């Protein structure tokens, strides 16, 4: 496939003032006598995604002349004059030219408010680290003279957790690699451990002024990973398949598992066959990581059924279709 | 065991109200501090206000940008949490979460107001505050926002009244947070094309019932990476014959209202270690000796509630014990893997 670039990431603008987006693609969008097909759609946050520019520069209906866009060939520019209120929403650009016909990132675009603009808890959003290494979140503020701060981990539409607060207070579940620390004026948490699921959104909360009933969150800490990817060698993987061990026969279970040892890509596509069939809900899997000792990764599908079910048919089969391989590598049982 | 939800959130006019209401249940609610945070989209959070416990005096404390507009109360016959926004702006538009407070007060040293900090938090409702109508352009109907069990199959519904639009190209376009907004498949009004992309091709069906201008979008093998809205969108496109025809889409004019799914993660041999009350049990190899090709698997929360993770090892052909330790339950595990027949 072949993909767009969406930048700037993100604008917070003035109102009254002007804006401008840019979409930049991998190949062209231009077809005979002077077509483009990229549109621009803005998203208003939750009301549906709403078409203001479509075909290049062309205006849609409705749409206010405020909107313009702009560019040609690879690279486009959309431009806001006298930016108002409900203009709110990450904006995207999608083409049309190239099927399978993708999307971009999207620009989520604020508005600035230059009133009371001082966040009592400093806190620099812009953080990355690589992977398996250490980085420290600071946090600065007038009340953490004599208070302590906690953190969160932020991941975009879920539930914020809550990682450390205190002085030395870690939750239970949250993993051990989190560690809380603080000196004067700065308070600080530290991912020992480099994970890739810690890359989310950070927050320190504490109070405003020294001596004060209110808590105060933070700007936010973007922290961002930087995985490399060792060797990337196409390889297969080893395919095995194992039936339900008596001694679970002896129970009300029976699983089935499927192996593949040590491949790349990571893609790879797994069909169970409970009789020649497909299955609708009964089936999971789980992976590893890259080893360090030869960077591939593995797999273990396992495909779970009652007793009852089975003793019912006699011939399952695990599907491995990859990159790699070519053909249905597939590996069946019997009970002899 | 701490369940925290919120409702109430929808649109309202700038200047109206609006009611949230967040439903607590699993801890004792009655000497709990309960407060309020929002985020604005895109941008980061910020405390709202918060009440106190029942010695405390019930007081309630508000943030300058809320004070005197909005209010909290609560009450803990129902154990529910209130949040009254009176007065509203277009800038108290966001995610609004609730959050069990804790109160945090270092012993021995001692000091005056100490800390506050959040240990549960709630999923999150939402409130929009832009004036509109939402209903003036609704040409294109959607299904009610379901609910399924990890691996169900759920059916997405589409439908323009009676016999509306059809000369544009039906498209199908997930919105997910954070990631934006993606694009699924489509079918040609001609009906000559039914492409869907490599990544949905696996689970997802498209599908035109024209009898009735309706469509389908049948989602199978339901995992929690497809918890998202779902829009349908019908555009123009330009066509031009070669050897076989092309298309080149031109926009996605009328948009549905957006179908919001959610699945519920919350309401050469080796060994396997099944049906363990809490997570992680660790897996050693020959009393910690075997490392060459040792792939532990991770864990995952099968649908009994328990863990169920695999340990395996790639063995040579010529030589043809998992030392297993579940301690946060009281079970020494070793045991050693033969085939019989």
């Amino acid at each position: 496939d072949f993909v767009l670039t969406q930048s700037p990431h993100s604008l917070s603008v003035t109102p009254g003032e002007s804006a401008s987006i840019s979409c930049k693609s991998s190949h062209s969008l231009i077809h005979g006598d002077r077509n483009n097909y990229l549109a621009w759609y803005v998203q208003k946050p939750g009301r549906s995604p709403q078409l203001l520019i479509y075909l290049a520069s062309s205006r849609a209906s409705g749409v206010p002349d405020r909107f313009s866009g702009s560019g040609s060939d690879k690279d486009f520019t959309l431009k806001i004059s006298r930016v108002e209120t409900e203009d709110v929403g990450t904006y995207y650009c999608m083409q049309g030219r190239e099927s399978p016909w993708t999307f971009g990132q999207g620009t989520k675009v604020d508005i600035k408010d230059k009133t009371h603009t001082a966040s009592e808890l400093t806190q620099d959003p812009a953080v990355s680290v690589a992977l398996k290494q250490t980085v420290t979140i600071t946090c600065r503020g007038d009340s953490l003279r004599s208070h302590y701060a906690s953190w969160y981990q932020k991941k975009p539409g879920q539930a914020p957790v809550l990682l450390f607060y205190g002085k030395n207070n870690r939750p239970s579940g949250i993993p051990d690699r989190f560690s809380g620390s603080a000196s004067g004026n700065r308070a600080s948490l530290t991912i020992t451990g480099a994970q890739a699921e810690d890359e989310a959104d950070y927050y320190c909360s504490s109070r405003d002024k020294s001596g004060s009933r209110l808590s105060v969150f933070g700007g936010g800490t973007k922290l961002t990973v930087l995985d490399k990817t060792h060797t990337r060698t196409v390889a297969a993987p080893s395919v095995f398949i194992f039936p339900p061990s008596d001694e679970q026969l002896k129970s009300g279970t029976a699983s089935v598992v499927c192996l593949l040892n040590n491949f790349y890509p990571r893609e790879a596509k797994v069909q169970w066959k409970v009789d020649n069939a497909l299955q609708s809900g009964n089936s999971q899997e789980s992976v590893t990581e890259q080893d360090s000792k030869d960077s591939t990764y593995s797999l273990s599908s396992t495909l779970t059924l009652s007793k009852a079910d089975y003793e019912k048919h006699k011939v399952y089969a695990c599907e491995v279709t990859h990159q790699g391989l070519s053909s249905p590598v597939t590996k069946s049982f019997n009970r002899g | 065991e701490v369940r925290l939800v919120e409702s109430g959130g929808g649109l309202v006019k700038p200047g109206g109200s609006l009611r949230l209401s967040c439903s607590a249940s699993g801890f004792d609610f009655d000497n709990a501090w309960m407060t309020w945070v929002r985020q604005p989209p895109g941008k980061g959070l910020e405390w709202v206000g918060r009440i106190t416990g029942p010695g405390e005096g019930w007081s309630v404390d508000y943030a300058e940008s809320v004070k005197g507009r909005f209010t909290i109360s609560r009450d803990n016959t129902k154990n529910t949490l209130y949040l009254e926004m009176n007065n509203v702006r277009t800038e108290d538009t966001g995610y609004y979460f609730c959050a069990r407070t804790g109160k945090y007060y270092d012993f021995w040293s001692g000091y005056p107001p100490g800390e506050e900090y959040f240990q549960d938090w709630g999923q999150g409702t939402l409130v929009i505050v832009s004036s509109d109508k939402t209903h003036t352009q609704v040409h294109l109907t959607q299904s009610g926002p379901e609910v399924r069990k990890p691996g169900t199959s759920v059916k997405v519904s589409c439908k323009a009244p009676g016999n509306t639009l059809k000369t544009y190209d039906l498209h199908w376009v997930r919105s997910v947070p954070g990631q934006g907004l993606q694009w699924m498949g489509w079918i040609s009004h001609e009906g000559d094309k039914k492409v869907i992309v490599e990544r949905f091709k696996a689970k997802v069906t498209i599908d035109w019932d024209r009898s009735t201008n309706t469509a389908y979008l049948q989602l199978s093998g339901l995992t929690s990476g497809d918890t998202a809205v779902y829009y349908c969108a019908k555009g123009s496109k330009h066509r031009l014959r070669d050897y076989v025809d092309v298309d080149y889409l031109s926009n996605l004019e009328f948009w549905g209202q957006g179908t919001a799914v959610t699945v519920s993660s919350d309401k050469a041999l080796g060994c396997l270690v099944k049906d363990y009350f809490p997570e992680p049990v660790t897996v050693s190899w020959n009393s910690g000796a075997l490392t060459s090709g040792v792939h532990t698997f991770p864990a995952v929360l099968q649908s009994s509630g328990l863990y169920s993770l695999s340990s395996v090892v790639t063995v040579p052909s010529s030589s043809l014990i998992c030392n297993v330790n579940h301690k946060p339950s009281n079970t020494k595990v070793d045991k050693k893997v033969e085939p019989k027949s």
